[PDB]
């Protein structure tokens, strides 16, 4: 998910020698912004290797939160945490809800082809 | 209260190696150990002989050690912790500033060059384990520091070896039987840590089972008439068909402490400022003595 | 400048891509960018196109090709979700061996080929969450889509019971598996295994 | 401001009825001060809180959208001089002079509103029900959300002449006096019809320039800049735009409302 | 982005303090650092999320199911819990009558001596005070908070809140501490909450708990290790708990009608 | 047992979604449902009377660019190689 809507784009002033900005979520965009400081500051050299420099300083921050993002779980697992639905969960129920209409469904389709054959 | 649960190396009044203050070591194990020890005692006197492992290994959760678990969890892990370590060569650290967007500086290393290693240390045979068990040493030194960074409370991130040489050999009488490791893993320790795998089983079916066999008991009556297990016969399944097995393949859960690292504002907050785990974790892995390492670590088929 | 400040937009933030919004060919990677709104702009009816999105979408998330088109319309479709199987990704805690990552994890001028996890995983493969995984239920397709993602079912004997247990319904039902494991072919493509617990 | 509430009684456990009133005392009072997000837009601004005409700033419309233009496949020709270039198949609107033409537009609306300027805002694309009402509701203006009933200007002593006129003074004050057959039964002329979606409500601003009425509206990159008094260039379609052009224009007629009601204090 | 909010006449704050409770330091590695340091964690965060546009409060709530959330969510949480800590430990001297407030503070509101009476069967709250420093000192093994709750059971009772729990949302209390091993019968409410919850949020509603805490005294490190030291962790509670602004917590529970 | 116009058999490969995994979806995909096409001078292969055979209703009749879609170009010097290979003996 990335925040296209575009907040006061006024107070945006950013210090991009860092690929990371308060307000300002990650994104490929902040790469972008990013290889911009390594180009025009000239920090290294062409495009190419500029963008790539960050792109290894991206993997990282999405490495770390990665990290992060099981953490907290783990940890508030094992912290007195119930959850009630979880990302298998929505991928089961809605799955099986959609298989309420399809099981019904058949049961005119291939039904109706017998006496449509027979 | 012996010195016991303490290695010279750790001084009194000594600002460990910069990295703790004068009274950093005090406030993050000195005066720690102070409260640390007493309940220790408070809990019992076997403290005296015993080691914390001895109470630890003696219940998975007994009703009454739950407390002294706690107090006898976190010494051992200072000591496997601290003891792995020898000091960075910094000056006393500053106030880390407002980090954050500060921090993720540099690079948090993806593939930019590793410090303090094994292979610096001497430890070749072991640093190839490591790149054959993290990725490489690259990769598994980009976890550990992230993996404690994640923590949010008093925990302990820890790197391990997990042996599982073999089932039975404890009956088969093998006393020379220097655990065999078959790969390297880290896990970490919370509050009171265990060997790890969630103890899933280890405590769940123990518990489960333990309300479920009431539930037909529960009904004191009679047992809910006919209706049976119902919404908890797939959910009875909780270990019974899945926790049962994910207690790792067929009771064989073990692991094998290595390298340790806390996670506790008191090891960091001292010096590093707010937020400087980073840089403690920085100075840390800078300050790592493999050879204990080494030497913690065990042979492999 | 009127451009630095274009070249900044939200709006250009998302690259252009023309990639067919029904994509019957068969899929791997994701297509397009879902744009996310607060519920706020949803009732203010506002999702920043160069249109409103009409009252009839009741979702947070859609996907754009076209501002607006000759149609006098933009042309979107409210069923961007990927949000959805990428988190079950995470969901199911599972590592991808990225055939060898010399120095860089991933490895690799431009690394257009084996582009890496692409963005599936940013974690360091071994962990202790593994603990033989967390055997996460799977919709058997005979392979069985765990997450959204199919892992070809694997089991220490045949269970035909089982399946016909589900009889026509084998997608319908949902078996926890122990994942083996998942890998990226070059073609941004996740092969994995599962483990029918039957 | 409960007259129907039984406070449950003493054992009684919280009374669902009233709990929630325990929610919004721990709203308005404790409510989120611990933490508090800033710097964000809400959809709930600009139609409340608008920036002043001087205020305004090329970011500030780049942000509410006032620049997307319509696609370059649908350009009326006819504003090659307020299009910018073009971008993903869209008429980016040089906002440079978008400035300008708000700038100028608002100063119409408070000179108008410093007059007892019957200003009428029209809008038909969904949403606009409530901003515009809000709208007039500052300048003391009149506003129409639905469909222009066409003739309304040209035939209106048949159209409107069914609704009723009330007697207004300096202050907006109801005179509450009589107001006569012939008198009431005439015409109430607006002297500022502002239209927000000129693409397709020309019935009106025809009938306007026929009615010799003023007319302000926003011209996007198909609109064609000629058939109003004074043509704002902006995007017609979002609202979070309209939205953010009309406050301007809003807050222009409230200060001009207040200066007036303020020349009448004087005396 | 989000702002720390300003403390009453930090002026003071900012070498002064809060009388007994602390000088300066203190909030300078917690409100100054601290907070800031996990407000802008979370701002980082919420950064391209609709999590943000809300209060963290309310994203606190949210961001309770979809556990892949919770890094946020426990932060989120923890910056609402503090808030909720500064305004129990806030002296909020009042103003006016320019010489400085006599601090003729409300102790134990009328409504909070009956409060308590029922909570706790008939007993003083001061007989509390240390009551909470004993159920705190064994209800913790790391980090956390203290916190008086207010339930639906108007019984105003006190939750073992730890290390950055919902002291809303009873599912997420984090009061079992999963690391060390818990009798069966915690267990007990652990099943229960397994299928309380299990059927609550079955019908897209997560236990509507109006379960409002009420005083707050946070347990990190940061609040006791910083200062007051290790085996003071109680000591520093004590302190604390000897004196609380009333005025909070007299606006802490719902005690008159409105509309 | 089912008939086949009722379920998708999505390969593993590929993202399975909840809708994904209904009839809707089935009809939807139905709706949606060549060296020569890559740019060799069609008519170059006068003779190979087997390539020519492709583009063919298989009633030694070329298609409308409907179906064989190729480049005029391409099309048009694809129906003078089969004009041409008549005239040359095969084909």
């Amino acid at each position: 998910p990335k925040i296209l809507v575009e907040n006061e784009i006024g107070d945006e002033n950013y210090d991009w020698s860092h690929m990371l900005q308060i307000g300002r979520p990650l994104d490929g965009e902040s790469v972008i912004q990013r290889t911009m400081y390594l180009i025009k500051t000239k920090q290294y050299g062409d495009m190419v290797e500029a963008y790539d420099h960050a792109r290894y300083e991206f993997y990282a921050l999405r490495m770390q939160e990665e990290t992060e993002q099981q953490v907290a779980l783990e940890e508030a697992e094992m912290f007195g945490s119930l959850f009630g639905v979880s990302a298998i969960e929505h991928g089961i129920q809605k799955e099986q809800e959609v298989l309420d209409v399809w099981e019904k469904k058949v049961v005119e389709e291939t039904e109706l082809m017998a006496a449509r054959t027979s | 209260y012996s010195t016991r649960y303490a290695l010279e190396h750790l001084k009194e009044g000594a600002p460990l190696k910069g990295l703790f203050s004068i009274e950093g070591l005090q406030k993050a194990w000195f005066d720690r150990v102070k409260y640390l020890d007493a309940k220790l005692n408070d809990c019992t006197n076997e403290a005296q002989q015993k080691p914390l492992e001895t109470l630890i290994h003696e219940n998975s959760k007994s009703a009454s050690k739950k407390h002294i678990v706690n107090y006898a969890s976190s010494l051992y892990n200072l000591k496997f912790s601290m003891s792995s370590l020898q000091g960075c060569i910094r000056t006393p650290p500053e106030e880390c500033p407002r980090l954050g967007p500060e921090a993720l500086l540099q690079t948090p290393d993806f593939n930019r060059t590793i410090s303090n290693e094994p292979l610096t240390t001497g430890n070749e045979r072991l640093q190839a384990a490591l790149i054959s068990s993290f990725g490489s040493l690259m990769e598994f030194r980009t976890l550990l520091i992230n993996s404690n960074l994640a923590i949010s409370g008093d925990g302990f991130t820890w790197l391990v070896a997990r042996r599982q040489l073999d089932k039975r050999a404890m009956r088969n009488d093998m006393p020379n039987r220097d655990i065999e490791y078959d790969k390297l893993f880290i896990l970490n320790t919370y509050n009171a840590g265990t060997p790890f795998n969630f103890s899933t089983s280890g405590v769940m079916n123990e518990l489960n089972n333990q309300y479920t066999n009431m539930e037909k008991q529960r009904a004191k009556e009679a047992g809910n008439l006919e209706d049976s297990e119902m919404t908890a016969k797939q959910a009875k399944t909780k270990f019974i068909y899945e926790t049962q097995q994910k207690g790792f393949s067929g009771k064989e859960v073990s692991y094998i402490p290595l390298l340790a690292i806390d996670a506790s504002p008191k090891t960091w907050l001292t010096d590093y400022g707010v937020f400087g785990k980073r840089e403690y974790l920085e100075r840390v892995w800078d300050s790592i003595e493999w050879k204990i390492v080494e030497s913690r670590l065990p042979q492999r088929t | 400048t009127l451009a630095e400040l274009l070249g900044r937009s939200r709006i250009a933030q998302v690259a252009n891509n023309h990639k067919p919004l029904t994509y019957t060919g068969k899929k791997f990677h994701p297509t397009h960018q879902i744009i996310e709104t607060k519920p706020s702009t949803l009732y203010r009816q506002e999702w920043g196109l160069k249109s409103a999105i009409p009252s009839k979408i009741k979702s947070r998330y859609l996907v754009y090709n076209d501002l607006d088109t000759l149609e006098r319309i933009t042309t979107f479709e409210p069923r961007g979700g990927t949000q959805w199987n990428r988190l079950r990704f995470q969901e199911m805690g599972v590592p991808i061996v990225s055939n060898i990552g010399r120095q860089n994890p991933f490895f690799k001028k431009f690394n257009t080929e084996i582009i890496g996890t692409g963005g599936l995983s940013y974690s360091l493969p071994g962990k202790l969450k593994v603990i033989q995984r967390t055997v996460v239920p799977g919709r058997i397709l005979n392979l069985a889509a765990i997450g959204g993602f199919v892992a070809d079912v694997v089991f220490f004997q045949s269970p035909p019971s089982s399946f016909n247990s589900m009889g026509d319904f084998i997608r319908m039902k949902t078996f926890l598996f122990e994942i083996l494991e998942a890998s990226m072919e070059k073609n941004g493509s996740v092969s994995m295994h599962a483990r029918l617990l039957e | 401001p409960y007259p129907n509430l039984i406070p449950s009684a003493n054992d009684k456990p919280y009374s669902s009825q009233e709990l929630f009133l325990r929610q919004l005392n721990h709203s308005m009072r404790t409510a989120k001060l611990g933490a508090t997000i800033s710097k964000v837009y809400y959809p709930h601004k600009d139609i409340f809180y608008p920036p002043l005409p001087e205020n305004i700033t090329v970011e500030s419309l780049m942000s509410a959208g006032v620049h997307l233009g319509q696609s370059t496949s649908l350009w009326r020709s006819s504003t090659q001089s307020y299009i910018y270039g073009e971008y993903k198949g869209i008429h980016i609107i040089d906002l440079n002079q978008t400035l300008s033409y708000l700038k100028r537009a608002a100063k119409v609306v408070e000179g108008v509103s410093e007059s007892g300027g019957i200003i009428l805002f029209l809008g038909t694309r969904q949403g606009q029900k409530r901003g515009l009402e809000e709208a007039a509701k500052k300048t003391h203006g009149y506003y129409v959300s639905t469909r222009w009933i066409p003739g309304t200007l040209t035939n209106s002593t048949e159209i409107s002449g069914i609704w009723e006129k009330q007697e207004i003074d300096s202050n907006d004050n109801p005179t509450e006096r009589a107001l006569s057959p012939n008198e009431t039964s005439k015409q109430v002329k607006p002297d500022l019809l502002v239209v927000l979606n000129p693409t397709e409500n020309r019935n009106a601003l025809l009938e306007a320039i026929k009615s010799r009425v003023p007319t302000i509206a926003i011209i996007d990159t198909d609109s064609e800049p000629s058939l109003v008094t004074y043509p704002i260039p902006g995007n017609d379609d979002s609202l979070r735009s309209v939205n953010f052009l009309l406050g301007v224009l809003a807050r222009a007629g409230q200060r001009g409302l207040q200066n007036r009601l303020a020349r009448n204090n004087e005396k | 982005i989000h702002v720390v909010p300003k403390l009453p006449n930090s002026k003071a704050l900012l070498q002064n303090g809060v009388p007994n409770i602390l000088s300066s330091s203190g909030f300078k590695t917690v409100w100054f650092d601290y907070q800031r340091y996990l407000c802008d964690k979370l701002t980082l965060a919420t950064a391209g999320q609709s999590l943000e546009s809300y209060y963290p409060f309310h994203i606190l709530l949210k961001t309770a199911g979809n556990p892949l959330q919770s890094n946020i969510f426990n932060l989120a949480s923890s910056i609402h819990n503090n808030h909720l800590f500064v305004e129990n430990i806030l002296p909020s001297a009042v103003e006016h009558g320019t010489n400085s407030n006599a601090v003729v503070k409300t102790e134990p509101s009328r409504l909070f001596l009956s409060k308590i009476k029922d909570s706790f069967n008939g007993s003083d709250w001061e007989v509390v005070k240390e009551e909470m420093i004993y159920r705190a000192e064994n209800e913790v093994l790391g980090q956390g908070w203290l916190f008086l709750v207010e339930n639906n059971e108007k019984k105003l009772f006190i939750l073992t809140s730890n290390n950055n729990g919902t002291p809303y949302y009873f599912p997420r209390n984090q009061s079992f501490d999963l690391n060390s091993a818990i009798s069966i019968d915690e267990f007990a409410t652990l099943k229960q909450m397994k299928e309380l919850i299990g059927k609550s949020t079955k019908l897209n509603g997560k236990v509507q708990d109006w379960t409002m805490p009420i005083i707050c005294v946070n347990l990190w490190d940061h609040a006791y290790l910083h200062d007051y030291g290790v085996g003071n962790r109680s000591k520093y509670v004590k302190n604390v708990l000897d004196n609380l602004n009333w005025s909070v917590v007299n606006n802490r529970i719902f005690s008159g009608i409105s509309k | 047992k089912i008939d086949q116009s009722l379920s998708k058999k999505l390969p593993k490969g590929t993202i399975y979604d909840p809708f994904d995994f209904s009839m809707g979806r089935i009809h939807l995909d139905r709706k949606y449902q060549d060296i020569m096409k890559s740019g060799a001078n069609p008519l170059e292969f006068y003779a190979r009377p087997r390539i020519l055979s492709r583009y063919v209703t298989s009633t030694g009749r070329i298609q409308h660019r409907d179906i064989t879609g190729l480049s005029a170009k391409n099309q048009r010097r694809l129906s003078k190689a089969i004009r041409r290979c008549q005239a040359i003996g095969l084909m």
